[PDB]
């Protein structure tokens, strides 16, 4: 259904993007902890307005750990550091092109996963 | 092709020119002789030509003797890769 | 001393950005690059990549094609080397 295109320039990867828009999953693929306070996930679905999730001001993703950022409508609970809920947003969005990018607190794109419909 | 999927799904980095779809052994060595040894060098040529299909495929046919299928597959892999990572 | 143009360029994919978005590419240098088919930043990335990321060849190409000075060529090269190391 969708072809996957991913890039990781630092410690944390955009490991999985739910095709149905329930969540985005990140993994610290390094042997060091990553501070991600005020980091963002930019989500561009086709030409629809950009959605941007903002991590809490203090958040550490430990070495080797996963964090799933759930949309509020997926029926998930806010249980850190493994699961965060995007309070404002009930879906990550649908479309033919779904681009999820991890950004540091200063606007640097450090990782992405893009799903393009076949 | 299996090569096309392996190429368009991730950054190309220092991959050899042979990792690009359409680039067989003969076409790859003739590209390597002309200074197109890594896949990023052919991406570079594709980008200098403003991603134009006719100019890129004609360049691949004239520079290293690619056939129509090889040129189409290399152009398609580079176009898809650039649309995701550039 | 990295310019605000350098910082905005190396931190994200260049996409369809104009050649002027690249560090070192001022208004005169940009117009001269546009006039010779180097209209978008990705076209200059392309030239940088055809030259195998070589500093001396890229910088002398930029001077011979669009009249860049040493500073402009150094800043353009530095922005493309950093961008390629993160996104390529
Ligand atoms: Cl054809
Ligand atoms: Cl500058």
């Amino acid at each position: 259904s969708f072809s996957q295109h991913a890039r990781t320039s630092g410690r944390v990867a955009v490991e999985e993007v739910d095709e149905e828009g329930k969540f985005v999953r990140l993994r610290n693929k390094s042997n060091e902890d990553q501070s991600m306070g005020n980091w963002q996930i930019k989500r561009q679905n086709g030409d629809d307005p950009l959605l941007t999730y903002r991590f809490p001001p203090k958040f550490t993703l430990k070495a080797g750990q996963v964090v799933t950022i759930w949309a509020a409508g997926a029926g998930a609970t806010h249980s850190p550091p493994t699961d965060l809920v995007w309070k404002a947003q009930n879906t990550w969005g649908c479309g033919n092109s779904l681009r999820t990018a991890l950004i540091n607190s200063t606007g640097e794109e450090v990782a992405m996963r893009k799903l393009v419909r076949s | 092709s299996q090569k096309h999927r392996d190429f368009v799904t991730e950054p190309m980095g220092e991959k050899p020119v042979g990792s690009l779809a359409g680039i067989g052994e003969v076409l790859g060595k003739k590209l390597e002789e002309r200074g197109f040894d890594k896949a990023y060098v052919v991406l570079g040529q594709f980008l200098v030509l403003k991603k134009d299909e006719d100019l890129f495929r004609e360049w691949l046919k004239d520079t290293a003797g690619a056939n129509a299928k090889q040129s189409r597959d290399a152009f398609g892999a580079l176009r898809e890769w650039a649309d995701a990572f550039l």
